[PDB]
């Protein structure tokens, strides 16, 4: 359907991020990896309206009003870590919008370089076995 | 990094458990 999965989902998760901080898009998307783009825009902006108190006090957590670089490794870390505690793709989904969140939050534009990369890191662990997270964004309402 | 990894856990593990429930309603 693409050429490789992972590295579908990994665009698709850059780009939304960088539409949700409102930051002009720097690579367009395929036709697959806009078609898992429109499905996941749904879930995380569901999960967004649902959880919004849950995330806000995960960003309090995090501590995301600093965004020094040493303070961005350890966001990015700590989300990670929970990834790699529970790998499930509602997890990953959750995460997503938790993203967001932590830009929309920090004034994120695409300048703050450790910023870039946490969103590529995270977007990176996220795309790892993509195939589970594909089946379960299709089959959500397919 | 794991200061609060119990804490986030918990509600990352709300959120995915009721993604999952609206999952199996489909
Ligand atoms: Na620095």
């Amino acid at each position: 359907n693409s050429c490789n999965f992972n590295n579908s989902i990994k665009n698709v998760i850059v780009f939304y991020i960088n539409e949700k901080a409102l930051i002009e898009e720097k690579k367009m998307l395929s036709c697959y990896e806009n078609k898992l783009l429109n499905l996941i825009k749904e879930d995380c902006e569901n999960i967004m309206l649902k959880y919004k108190p849950n995330l806000s006090y995960i960003c309090s957590l995090l501590k995301v009003d600093d965004t020094s670089e040493e303070n961005i490794k350890h966001i990015k870390d700590q989300i990670i870590e929970s990834l790699e505690n529970d790998n499930r793709p509602s997890v990953k989904l959750a995460i997503i919008s938790l993203i967001s969140m932590i830009v929309e939050m920090n004034g994120y534009k695409g300048k703050n370089i450790p910023m870039s990369f946490l969103i590529e890191d995270i977007a990176l662990k996220i795309s790892e076995n993509s195939e589970d997270l594909i089946n379960f964004i299709n089959i959500k309402n397919k | 990094e794991e200061q609060w990894a119990r804490e986030i856990g918990a509600q990352l593990r709300r959120m995915a458990d009721d993604l999952n429930a609206q999952y199996e309603r489909r």
